[PDB]
């Protein structure tokens, strides 16, 4: 089997900049390396393929070289409507692989993620059930991990999270996540806590309340 | 214009089979060959086999090799490919291309839009909303954030507008997340303080596929 | 005859951990080891042909490795349906032989048992019998010890055990104890406890009664 | 589409012999191996003997040989597995696995869904359900714990139920275990200290074997 592997999951660059994404291939794959990209639709067209070098149908503004076992596609204008995941792939073995993709990102300052908890809601404690929710909205980069407390510690089970992409104006981040519990055990504590940790403080921004202050 | 146009089956029970239909248009059927990738929800791109109507025959990606069977009827000009087996790790994205040669070796030219596969055993529940509010009394002083949760529904998709589409900026729908067979996700949204409560806040979430339309306003308190 | 060995006889682990169960033969394997799966009812399936490396038509969160003597099966993201007992075999020589087998059991708080006594209900004792139960129910870790008396004694005759398989709402075990006298030495003593000690407290959460009071 | 069908449950003297079938169904029979796997309730998984539908079959395990016997019927897909002189320890489920083949291995791929043998001379009794009324809230404050003792019955399964079943959780219905030659479980139920006895609460214990139905209102006292 042949490994194509492309440093560079995210790759962050501005409207304008000329990118370059890079793929290697754990052996000399002899000038059969084909480029695919994937808009947000989830279609994916042919860019360029034959060790680059080679248009298909797609604008000039795309263009590919390498050899041996280093290749990178690039772009000379990056188009907004260039933010893709792009996968280089291998025809010179069975069975046919794929890099593992490098999606882009835009250029964004450090921004710092807004949190919000939010206790269950009457509607939802009548039927007996109780979600804790925790919003962290508008950060930068993306990386980001959220830790949960009742009264002051652990909880790791029944913690749901989801992420954004990247957002159309502003190129921030925003995640849920969700802590759901029975409405018994929920009732048994009074403190909930939602604490973000992001590369924008090295203090854990937390947001909490007290089942008793509503 | 060359066109891989395709479709199938796309909700099945675990242990199920499928089978994906690939239509070519533009060319003659039997001077090419079609690849199927896969694409689990996490991206990565899986590449199973390559069918050759012509010099009839195929040649599978260990791994997918044995659940699955590539066919194709030269007549209809239609590539079929078939999952046996089904599983849980195989609701995803199917993809099919055109190979050409051309100096070297092959590549994949045209790609379908590719079927979606969703392998559940769960059965169209309709979702229950319920509003997302400061809670502590406590505000954020300045601007607002208010939510929306959508538990326990299936299948997808949702829609989710605030005030019936007046409010716009500031508006975040999550991804679903698939909670206990079910699906569930949330929408916050943010507005001056001086709106809310003054000024009222609306979600109008609908589940097409339980004939669900409901409008959760946002009051105070709990 | 090719022994085979199971490194345990049961392992505890939590959904969304990676499990390792390992198989070791008496002699070089040649690497023809496979692996089967027994759900709590039974039912058991081919998991994993040819040295824990080849499957069936599993989940691809299965796998397992190894070579000579020692081989290993690997479930990765361990989900609810996969709480169940494997076993691994060799076709190499005849007669073909198993592993001891491993179970696989959910991680969850410690907790003692509830436990209740029962005297033998009137029907029961103009049927010439006594029967005396005791119900230890939901308690972690599954490890437990019972315990007769009979104004104050032994009672290693008699007694009749039974253990429920670990829960599946909660991760916790039951056991139900029973002493079978004959009425006649049944009236012949007062007190009939129950004692049950669980790595959960120094001093058993004893119950019992006494004939004269009822 | 490929499978093998076992054949109902053996109750049978010690002393005595009996023959199970397998059936398969869904590919050729005589292309395959049939092997036989013993199971007693001490989980332990065993192999007793292979053999060869197309040919004069056999090739046993120097234990269960000479004790056991397997045979065929082409003319019919099925296999069979004679047992002789039986005794407590030849008590187990017995499964029929297909042999396949893969570069020097073989392995079992498809199992059937086993059948139980019971080696007993007992005959079929209706069992005896006994009232298991709580006679010290010492125990366990605060909720109650009923029970149902069901004894000297033959021969399993025997389902057990609380108020129909409109009574469901907090109830453990234990293995049965084998105790005079009879079956013997019991069942525990907990509700609230409010709902008994003031709402009733009685165990329902079904008897296929016997034509039984046995409904148990627990009442206080002794």
């Amino acid at each position: 089997d042949i490994q194509m592997t492309q440093t560079t999951s995210s790759l962050s660059a501005s409207l304008g900049d000329r990118v370059t994404i890079s793929c290697r291939a754990s052996q000399d794959i002899s000038n059969y390396l084909n480029w695919y990209q994937q808009k947000p639709d989830g279609t994916v067209k042919l860019l360029i393929y034959y060790t680059s070098r080679l248009h298909s149908g797609v604008p000039s503004r795309f263009s590919g070289s390498g050899s041996g076992t280093d290749y990178s596609l690039t772009i000379s204008n990056l188009e907004q409507e260039d933010i893709a995941t792009y996968f280089c792939q291998q025809g010179n073995t069975l069975p046919r692989t794929f890099g593992g993709g490098t999606k882009l990102e835009i250029k964004r300052a450090d921004a710092a993620p807004t949190v919000s908890i939010f206790p269950p809601s009457s509607e939802q404690l009548t039927s007996g059930g109780a979600s804790v929710v925790c919003f962290l909205n508008n950060f930068y980069p993306k990386d980001i991990n959220v830790k949960w407390k009742i009264d002051g510690s652990e909880r790791q089970n029944g913690v749901l999270n989801s992420w954004t992409d990247q957002d159309s104006k502003d190129s921030t981040y925003s995640m849920s996540s969700t802590l759901t519990l029975t409405k018994d055990e929920y009732e048994r504590h009074n403190s909930y806590t939602c604490e973000a940790t992001h590369k924008t403080s090295t203090s854990p921004i937390v947001k909490s309340f007290n089942r008793n202050e509503c | 214009e060359v066109q891989l146009q395709q479709s199938g089956a796309e909700l099945v029970r675990a242990g199920s089979s499928v089978k994906m239909s690939c239509k070519a248009s533009g060319y003659t059927f039997t001077s090419y060959g079609i690849n199927w990738v896969k694409q689990r929800p996490g991206q990565g791109l899986e590449w199973i086999g390559y069918i050759n109507p012509g010099n009839g025959y195929t040649k599978y990606n260990e791994k997918f090799k044995g659940k699955t069977t590539l066919t194709v009827d030269k007549s209809s000009s239609t590539a079929y490919m078939q999952l046996r087996s089904l599983t849980s790790e195989d609701s995803a994205v199917y993809f099919c291309a055109r190979s050409v040669y051309y100096g070297g070796s092959y590549y994949f030219d045209y790609w379908g839009q590719g079927t979606t596969l969703t392998v559940s055993s769960a059965k169209t529940t309709p979702p229950s909303v319920y509003p997302l509010a400061p809670g502590s009394a406590a505000q954020t002083n300045s601007m607002v954030t208010l939510g929306c949760l959508v538990k326990g529904y299936f299948p997808e998709p949702v829609t989710v507008t605030w005030n019936s589409g007046s409010l716009s900026s500031g508006v975040h729908t999550f991804p679903a997340v698939l909670q206990s067979d079910l699906y569930t996700l949330s929408s916050s949204v943010t507005v001056p303080s001086s709106p809310r409560p003054s000024e009222t806040v609306t979600c109008n979430v609908a589940h097409p596929a339980s004939s669900t339309k409901v409008d959760k306003k946002i009051v105070p308190r709990d």
